[PDB]
């Protein structure tokens, strides 16, 4: 009954200045479970709810460890997330080896920008389908980043991405002025990020391996907890 | 999957083979063309590959020179490798497994011509073939290939004899196609004709591609005018 | 049909109750106890075959008559000879189908396809009176067929309802339907629960009053309530439960029965409101719900700018998690 | 009838080959039986048009090396590809192993070129299937092998491609038993020309039969032979 | 569509609605395949069929009295609730004559009146509206189909109080999205404009009303009953004062002068477009539809408004210009009105003058009209085009016609403007000596009183077919007109032929010998053709009680006494006896002296073919685009299939132009040849026997077209 | 019935307005029909079952093998022999063997999985490639393990899985009958009860193969009178 002829490719624009096929791969990271991060001025956190698809099945990883300073989360597409979180690993490694630094978490939210928005400009390819959480430290203190597959990245306190996420987004806005000044104290960080993410399953229960968390700032390295890790958590 | 290439060479003007008992009759008629269009010129129909083969072709002539020369390269290659000349049979496998791969390979298109390979060596003696598109190839006693093709099948089929000399097989060809020519008389302009026999009166193979004068000796020899 | 006077034709073509009259063609006495008595003879034959393997069972008596009664009836379901089959197709060719597609290795050592023939004559040239002995054949649970055996047979309702659609009477459709809802709590078989969910869609699709369809809606909707079952138990419920399980795929089969209504009802949005709940829960009714809602949502794309003014923002919000694949992490 | 739900393209792929495998049915009858101490090929002649020249045609069985051979049906100008082909690795393997070369590496470097011409794309498959008979260097078990335009290749106790093969291999499956096979080549000839006699497009021009035996003894029978061999009873 | 039953329906109902029900999945536009064009089809045939079967049972029913089995109004409110959906459905189909098929059944059940109407007509002006406002900019078939629905029913929307106030708005919007490169969008548009210029009369309805005003009046009551139907409701709830609504339909037309405006801006940037001759022709159409629907003030307006553009403009700019889209238009003025001919006919003729002496066809190219040659082209087109319509007003400034004629053969000279050039004296010929229609008018003459509620045409109103209504005033030659065309015509064809002996030495092949040659041989080419009409193709029978049925209007008589009578016939005949004569000496002159050169054969040969055809009739510029609406083309706007004659005053006008003309085509041209016909058919037999394909090609098909018009040709030519 | 399309079917590479890549969903549901393959993972050992088609009695082995040796320590199983699957386990086997030599230890099933997947996602040289397989292995870190590795280039560990005919039943049964505490034994009879009830009961050494592996012989397919042995077990245990 309708016929979009704008949206075929990502290189057309509608009459309107649209990039549709980039706004359908936005709509994408709606597809995937539930990821909550949240940071103060010592600390961040990731926190993920993690799907499987039989009560047979191992659960689907939704945290990654891009360097001992930074890792991220991924919502909507789960082969998406590696080919960024591995080109993430590499400008580390390159970073460390090159210039005897830990990568800014601001330069690696710029080289994000510059890949997804290459595959945004050029014919037969498609952009992202996928987005990102990134938590990590550096000399600048504590960052969270939100990376969307347009090529875009913002500095956040705290987001919610992933299906039924504006619940933890709401809960995040309302108790903002308390989870920035949870300093020198991660666990009361991580029990913000698991209540905020408690807002989004709607009816839903965490379970230790329906549960994963991450943590990184200060004395601590990035670390990811799920299975009985998570116990003291739910 | 190649028969529209086999459709192709239907049109493309005919040629006669003709083997008796102590040689080989190539025949092969040019389609009438524009009055300005150069005739003086080596895309005709009777080539050559060695001084004991000879070629005539339905098709188109740009995919015939490249596999005529092919022909040449390779048989000049085998005379250069062995000190003695190609068997007819090796250079017919030879162009017949060039042929197959254009066909069979997505690529490439298949070759829009086939050529009737008369010759001689000592492996089987005389040898007539014919080569088409599919890169399948045959011997035959007598065969045609072109225009009139099943026409002319008939005529040598009532009328050829094994035993037959190669002057039985000049009248043959040359009486086919004075009952199967398009136009309704026949003259040495639009013919070309070649023959491989046993020498002067010794061992050699001796090929003749006849030249315009000699082509009317033998009309006015069979009767056609 | 040789008749002796044109006056004789008229009369016993006027004799029909229906309005129609002597059939176009039709088999004489003898060619038709002989036709029934090769039908007969593979039905005592059956007990030279029960314990043995395909090479042993393609060796048999049994098979050659099956390989040629198979081909016979091949033949006659083409062409000018399918009004001389479909008689036969209440006790001897649609039944002798039945038995010999559970002998499935036997039909891949010959090229056998009694599915693909039996789903086929579906549409055959059927008549009123034969339309009824049909129905009455196919709703016949009392055979005791296995899950695929079952299977075709709900696979014949659907060729056969869109063939005889608008000839099926309500009482016809009535029994249609009783028999695809008794599927949908078949508790043997889970594929033939799903496979009765398609053929309610189909029946459900050319229903034109609403009396009908909310008793049908309230039928199914009444026995899965959301508020009745406390979470962990709507989990483990959904795991183990037929009744839950054919009420969430009987809903879905409305819902699906309505892919482009532009103004859309009131009602699907609130029953989608009932599924979204279910497909939270990971198990059999579960991915009934989640399948549910993912089609909806992939025909109404085309119109979604104006289809989610339907919804709240939390109804739209519940719609969103569904789509459970490998690669959407 | 997988309409369904008037459901098109719901898997969104396709595979074929079988336009090939087709052709493989049209094109001449080729059937292959084990005996105890034997292996015997017979293949289906063409009729041959009123002009040919007989003399320099191929066997249509045909040698690969002393102990092994081939036989088709299937598109003859494909077909020499496959023979050049083997004979072709026949000689290299020979050569650079100082061996000869075992049945079924034969049979699975056919196969390795059936498949890469299946596998590129950018071909067709061959439009043939192989017949692939003989015996081992130093043993004396017969072996028989076919492989098919798919690339897939399989071991046989009898065998027989072509478009009337379904009859055969009936007849096969009826007089055959792997209990207690033909065991001497008079049996083992007799029962490929039963075969060959029932359903090939037979003639005056017929049929060639190829006997293999162990230790490279590889012979095709006469056109006397394949006559004395019509042992009969009739009622 | 005959087994359903007006008093016991509701069973056949039942099935009907099961159908639609079955068949809905089938119809939407992502659902193609082997069924799509079956359905479009039979939706088709099933509206057309009962729409019908109605028009059967009203006639009945009108002259007596109604059966009980006829259709009631509850079966057609039942046909709208079954079907609506399926057309709404299967006009968004990708292949567009299946669309086509849907959107034409609209037209059949708003014929019908059924109560339920308004939800087609809400259906159609809420599209309408959405896509005048761009709101479906990403969705193409929307806009096409829109355009398409709403051109199919503009002529019902016009005879409802309530929607007509709709329809000068939607004019407005219309002609401001004429696009120059979407030439789809561009002819989508232009089906719109016509189809509302065919039923509207461009006039303004306001009398002493001054303090109304189409902004505050028509739009206040498009934006209150838009709003009203867009927000769900119906246009049955919308109720307004009946006061209001007239207001806002007076002060509907008040806005025409600004469209007007807006349209020839509009035509003088198409004229740049790489158009196609069937939108030109269409665009053309309408611009003259337009016009025939003015009243005299509006008209007086847009053809002063015309003629500035045409002298003030920036829009012969490009390599090949649509000359038509403007020369056709100012041709439509001076058939409207004969005063208007002097100034224009002596504003060009200056225009030409200065070019001319400015240089323009002073540079040869036989294959391409020259960028410098671009304005002299466009006054010369307009020229001929003018000149076609200028009838007895030619006779004010004939001499200084006939003495520019002279200056333009002797002084332009290029080989292709000499085609241009010559179809000047056919232009003013054909007028003087044609018989055809002038007035096409929407309403008579500024003149009769049908009441100001005519926003239709009369198209429905049973008083179309009144004798005051359909008094077209024609035109038929006069006697000054008629001494005036024999006056041009041997004063050009005597002078080209003292030119071409005066220039007949065969001196050398200059390249320009040749082309004054083909220009004085064009020009007695062009004097066949027009004054045609005059000819007779008796006249060699009567040398030195027979019964006509195709009697057209002949100025010399219709026996052969009455013609004999007058000098003035047998000088007519004369004059071509002498072209003809002519043409014998030529051949042989460029048979002895030119033989090869090709393009003066092929100029003989049309100069033969016109000779050879052209009695008494015109078979040559009888089937391109002119200044005369097209029959066939506003009866594709105006016919219904089960209506009588549906027709606006311009259509049956048209239509009895059309009658004449055909009665003029009918009439015998077979005749047995003058030994000059058998001279001239010999050389026609000897140039089809010539050598060059050039010249054997067009002497074939010279000798077909000879062939017809002489008896016993065949065996002439095959001896 | 009744047509249930849209405008974004059909879509290469292209998201829906939903961000749906269909044609990757089309070839996931694909792996429905064909040959059935079941997996089941204990302590003691994976054990992998495939329905045979029926064969003619002349035919004395093929080359068709819906089970699959990748390495010593990994087995494999497909519902489908296309080309596609001939690509991924010889592209899987010189995975294992470059491995081998580079670090002089096995490599891990978890990581031979994901090469198959990357092969996918890199259509060998938002397509989907290929055919599903079963991945069954053991190593020294994760122990016995069980993968469906997809058409989709992505994939899952699982403790008991089925693909190819049956699907919805067929993974119903074995999450009802699948323990911590199954025995090899006792898995095997388990996988030869759920291949007699998919079949539509039919169950000989002719039309169904298993397989397992164990640390101490690894990767082995069973014998037909391995296998015919297992059946009677069946044949008596469930008449018990």
């Amino acid at each position: 009954m309708f016929r979009n002829n704008y949206d075929g490719d990502t290189v057309t624009f509608s009459p309107t200045g649209r990039l549709f096929q980039v706004e359908y791969a936005l709509e994408a990271i709606k597809q995937g479970s539930v990821t909550v991060g949240l940071r103060s001025n010592t600390h961040a956190v990731l926190v993920a709810l993690k799907r499987n698809a039989d009560e047979l099945s191992s659960y689907q990883k939704k945290i990654i460890k891009c360097d001992e300073h930074m890792g991220l989360s991924l919502a909507g597409l789960a082969p998406d997330a590696r080919v960024l979180s591995n080109y993430l690993r590499q400008q580390c490694n390159y970073s460390s080896l090159v210039f005897n630094r830990k990568l800014a978490v601001e330069r690696a939210g710029h080289l994000l920008c510059d890949k997804a928005q290459k595959n945004t400009q050029s014919y037969g390819g498609r952009p992202y389908g996928v987005g990102l959480l990134i938590i990590g430290y550096d000399k600048s203190g504590a960052h969270l980043l939100e990376f969307q597959p347009s090529g875009n990245v913002t500095e956040l306190y705290g987001t919610a991405i992933g299906a039924r996420s504006q619940g933890a987004k709401t809960y995040l806005e309302r108790t903002l002025d308390t989870f920035i000044k949870i300093d020198g104290n991660p666990d009361e960080l991580i029990k913000a990020g698991v209540e905020a993410i408690s807002q989004s399953l709607r009816d839903e229960s965490l379970t230790v391996d329906n549960l994963s968390i991450a943590i990184v700032g200060k004395d601590t390295p990035f670390t990811i907890y799920d299975g009985e890790a998570v116990a003291k958590y739910i | 999957q190649v028969e529209y290439a086999l459709e192709s060479i239907s049109h493309a003007g005919t040629a006669i083979g003709i083997m008796a008992s102590d040689g080989i009759v190539l025949a092969a008629e040019r389609k009438v063309t524009s009055t300005l269009l150069e005739q003086d010129t080596s895309t005709e129909k009777l080539y050559k590959l060695n001084d004991k083969i000879a070629v005539a072709v339905a098709g188109l002539t740009a995919d015939a020179e490249i596999l005529i020369n092919t022909a040449r390269i390779h048989a000049q290659n085998y005379l250069k490798t062995y000190n003695e000349d190609i068997p007819v049979e090796i250079l017919v496998r030879r162009l017949s497994d060039i042929k197959q791969g254009y066909t069979q390979h997505g690529g490439l298109r298949p070759f829009g011509v086939s050529f009737i390979y008369a010759g001689y060596d000592d492996r089987y003696g005389y040898q007539l073939y014919t080569s088409n598109p599919s890169g399948n190839y045959t011997g035959w006693k007598a065969i045609s290939v072109g225009a009139n093709t099943s026409a002319a099948q008939t005529l040598l089929q009532m009328d050829y004899k094994d035993d037959m000399k190669v002057d039985d097989a000049i009248e043959l060809a040359l009486k086919t196609l004075s009952k199967t020519t398009d136009s309704s008389a026949l003259t040495y302009d639009r013919l070309e004709f070649a023959t491989i026999r046993k020498g002067a009166n010794d061992g050699e193979v001796y090929q003749k591609i006849f030249k315009p004068q000699e082509i009317k000796d033998i009309l006015v020899k069979t009767g056609i005018t | 049909p040789s008749i002796s006077d044109p006056t004789t034709l008229l009369e016993a073509e006027r004799n029909d109750p229906d309005g129609l009259g002597l059939p176009l063609k039709s088999v004489p006495e003898k060619v038709d106890a002989y036709i029934k008595k090769q039908f007969e003879i593979i039905k005592n034959l059956e007990d030279s075959v029960v314990g043995l393997n395909p090479q042993q069972f393609i060796k048999t008596d049994y098979f050659y008559r099956t390989s040629t009664i198979f081909y016979w009836i091949k033949e006659m379901a083409r062409g000018p000879n399918k009004v001389l089959l479909v008689p036969y197709l209440v006790d001897y060719v649609l039944p002798f189908l039945i038995g010999l597609v559970k002998h499935k290795d036997v039909c891949a050592l010959a090229s056998l396809d009694p599915v693909r023939l039996y789903a086929g004559l579906g549409y055959m040239p059927i008549r009123k009176n034969h339309v009824a002995a049909i129905v009455d054949y196919v709703c016949s649970s009392n055979v005791a067929l296995s899950s695929n055996q079952t299977k075709l047979q709900l696979a014949f309702i659907q060729h056969f309802l869109s063939a005889e659609l608008l000839q099926l009477t309500e009482e016809e459709k009535n029994k249609i339907l009783e028999f695809v809802v008794s599927n949908l709590y078949n508790e043997q078989f889970v594929e033939v629960r799903v496979r009765a969910a398609s053929i309610l869609s189909d029946i459900v699709h050319n229903w034109k009053e609403e009396q009908p369809l909310l008793s049908l809606i309230e039928r199914f909707a009444k026995g899965l309530d959301v508020n009745k079952y406390t979470s962990k138990e709507r989990q483990k419920l959904s795991k183990t439960d037929i009744k839950i399980h054919g009420n969430v795929l009987g809903l879905g089969a409305i819902i699906s029965a309505f892919p482009y209504v532009f103004p859309l009802p009131p009602w699907i949005p609130k029953q989608l409101s009932n599924l979204s709940s279910w497909a939270r829960t990971s198990g059999m009714t579960g991915q009934a719900a989640k399948n549910t809602i993912s089609e909806f949502k992939k025909v109404r794309a085309d119109t979604w700018k104006f289809d989610r003014a339907s919804f709240n923002t939390e109804e739209l919000e519940d719609l969103e998690g569904v789509l459970w694949r490998s690669y959407y992490a | 009838y997988d309409r369904a739900l008037s459901i098109f393209s719901p898997d969104g792929h396709i595979f074929q080959v079988e336009y090939a495998l087709e052709a493989v049915k049209r094109g001449t009858c080729a059937v292959g039986v084990k005996g105890k101490n034997c292996v015997v090929l017979g293949c289906e002649r063409r009729s041959t048009l009123k002009l040919q020249d007989t003399r320099i045609t191929p066997s249509k069985v045909s040698k690969i090396d002393s102990h092994v051979v081939l036989s088709f049906s299937g598109l003859n100008a494909d077909s020499r590809i496959l023979i050049e082909k083997a004979r072709v690795e026949a000689q290299s393997h020979r050569l650079t192993l100082e061996d000869p070369v075992t049945v079924e590496y034969l049979t699975r470097y056919v196969a390795g070129v059936q498949q890469r011409y299946t596998q590129s794309g950018g071909v067709r498959p061959f439009g043939v299937s192989t017949l692939i008979a003989g015996f081992d260097p130093r043993d004396d078990e017969p072996k028989l092998y076919q492989t098919e335009p798919s690339g897939i290749y399989s071991s046989w106790s009898a065998q027989t491609i072509g478009r009337n093969s379904k009859t055969v291999r009936e007849f096969l499956e009826k007089n055959y038993d792997r209990k207690e096979p033909p065991a001497t080549v008079e049996e083992c000839v007799k029962l490929t020309v039963r075969s060959l006699l029932e359903v090939v497009q037979t003639g005056a021009k017929n049929i060639e039969i190829t006997v293999v035996k162990p230790d490279s003894d590889i012979v095709a029978l006469s056109s006397e032979e394949i006559n004395q061999y019509v042992t009969q009873i009739e009622q | 569509v005959y087994a359903i039953n007006g008093s016991k329906k509701d069973r056949f109902f039942e099935k009907l609605v099961s159908l639609a029900k079955a068949i809905e999945t089938f119809i939407h536009p992502s659902n193609n395949g082997f069924w799509t064009k079956p359905n479009a089809k039979f939706v088709h045939a099933f509206i057309k069929s009962y729409h019908g079967r109605v028009k059967y049972e009203e006639d009945i029913c009108a002259r007596g009295v109604t059966n009980g089995i006829c259709l009631t109004s509850f079966c057609h409110e039942e046909i709208v609730e079954i079907f609506l959906n399926i057309i709404s459905l299967g006009s968004q189909n990708k292949n567009p004559d299946i669309a086509n098929y849907y959107i034409s059944c609209f037209a059949y059940l708003l014929e019908l009146d059924p109560s339920n109407a308004y939800l087609i007509y809400d259906k159609i002006l809420i599209d309408l509206y959405d896509t005048l406002a761009d709101q479906f900019i990403n969705s193409r078939h929307r806009i096409i189909s829109s355009l398409k629905q709403f051109t199919r029913v503009i002529r019902f929307i016009v005879m409802d109080k309530l929607y007509r106030v709709h329809i000068t708005n939607v004019l407005s919007m219309l002609v401001s999205k004429l696009d120059m490169n979407d030439t789809n969008l561009t002819s989508n548009l232009i089906n719109g404009i016509v189809s509302i210029a065919a039923f509207i009369p461009i006039q303004d309805l306001t009398g002493e009303d001054d303090y109304i005003s189409f902004e505050s009046d028509t739009l206040p009551l498009v934006q209150q009953h838009f709003y009203h139907i867009k927000c769900g409701e119906s246009s049955k709830t919308f109720r307004v004062d009946d006061e209001l609504l007239n207001n806002a339909f007076k002060a509907s037309t008040t806005v025409f002068q600004s469209m007007l405006k807006v349209y020839v801006e509009k035509i003088f940037q198409l004229v740049d477009v790489d158009l196609e001759d069937s939108l030109v022709t269409k665009i053309n159409q309408t611009t003259m539809i337009l016009q025939e629907s003015m009243d005299d003030k509006i008209f007086n307006y847009f053809a002063s408004l015309l003629q500035r553009n045409f002298w003030s403009n920036d829009s012969f700019k490009e390599k090949d210009p649509n000359y038509e889209l403007v020369t056709i238009p100012l041709a439509a003025l001076v058939r409207r009105n004969n005063g208007l001919s002097k100034e224009l006919v002596r504003t060009l003729l200056f225009h030409i003058k200065e070019q001319i002496k400015r240089g323009a066809g002073s540079v040869r190219s036989t294959s391409e009209i020259q960028q410098r040659d671009v304005k002299l082209v466009l006054y010369l087109t307009a020229l001929n085009d003018v000149l076609r319509q200028c009838h007895e007003s030619l006779l004010e400034y004939s001499d200084e016609l006939i003495t520019f004629m002279k200056y333009l053969y002797d002084n332009v000279t290029n080989p292709p403007l000499d085609v241009i050039t010559s179809i000047v004296i056919h232009s003013a010929l054909a007028t003087l000596c044609t018989t055809e229609i002038t007035d096409c008018r929407l309403f008579p003459e500024d003149s009769k009183i049908p009441e100001k509620d005519r926003w239709g045409g009369l198209q429905f109103d049973p008083r179309r077919f009144d004798k005051q209504h359909l008094s077209f005033q024609w035109h038929v030659p006069s006697s000054d007109e008629i001494t005036l065309s024999i006056s041009i015509l041997e004063s050009l064809s005597e002078y080209c032929i003292n030119n071409v002996e005066e220039l007949m030495k065969a001196p050398r092949h200059d390249s320009e010998y040749g082309d004054m040659i083909q220009k004085y041989v064009l020009v007695m080419t062009h004097t066949l053709s027009g004054s045609s009409l005059l000819f007779d193709p008796d006249f060699n029978k009567y040398r030195t009680r027979d019964l006509d049925i195709y009697t057209c209007n002949y100025y010399f008589g219709n026996t052969t006494e009455e013609k004999l009578q007058n000098p003035q016939y047998l000088q007519v005949h004369r004059v071509r006896a002498r072209i003809g004569h002519f043409f014998h000496k030529l051949y042989v002159f460029l048979s002895t002296n030119f033989e090869n050169n090709t393009n003066m054969f092929q100029i003989l040969l049309h100069g033969l073919k016109v000779w050879f055809t052209d009695l008494g009739q015109e078979t040559v510029f009888n089937e391109d685009p002119n200044a005369f609406i097209d029959v066939d083309f506003l009866e594709n706007v105006q016919s219904l299939s089960h209506v009588n004659e549906p027709f606006t005053r311009t259509n049956f006008a048209i239509r009895a132009n059309s009658l004449h003309q055909s009665r003029v085509l009918l009439h015998s041209t077979n005749r047995k040849a003058s030994k000059l016909e058998n001279l001239l058919l010999v050389d026609i037999i000897q140039l089809a026997t010539s050598l060059y394909p050039d010249i054997y090609k067009p002497a074939q098909g010279t000798l077909v077209h000879c062939m017809k018009q002489l008896v016993g040709s065949y065996g002439v030519v095959i001896n | 019935m009744f047509l249930t399309r849209s405008e974004y079917d059909r879509g290469v590479s292209t998201f829906s307005p939903e961000g749906r890549l269909f044609q990757v969903e089309y070839s996931l549901e694909a792996i429905k029909l064909g040959s059935t393959a079941i997996g089941i993972a204990t302590k003691e050992g994976v054990v992998l079952g495939v329905e045979k088609r029926a064969t003619s009695p002349l035919l004395e082995s093929d080359s068709i093998e819906k089970i699959v040796e990748i390495d010593r320590h990994i087995g494999c199983a497909m519902s489908g022999l296309t080309a596609d699957a001939r690509s991924m386990i010889e592209h899987a086997r010189t995975a294992a063997v470059t491995h081998n030599l580079y670090y002089d230890e096995d490599i891990n099933v978890e990581s031979l999985t994901q090469s198959v997947c990357d092969l996918a996602l890199r259509f060998g040289e938002s397509r989907p490639f290929g055919v599903a397989l079963l991945i069954a292995g053991h190593d020294a870190d994760d122990g016995y393990q069980l993968f469906h590795a997809e058409p989709s280039g992505t994939f899952y560990r699982y403790n008991a899985k089925a693909i190819g005919s049956g699907s919805e039943g067929a993974q119903a049964e074995l999450l009802n009958e699948w323990h911590s505490s199954l025995t090899l034994k006792e898995a095997e009879l388990l996988v030869l009860k759920i291949l007699k009830q998919v079949m539509e009961e039919k169950l000989d050494e002719n039309n169904a193969q298993l397989s397992c592996i164990t640390k101490q012989d690894g990767f082995k397919i069973y014998d037909n009178e391995k296998t015919a042995e297992l059946i009677k077990e069946l044949k008596e245990k469930e008449a018990a």
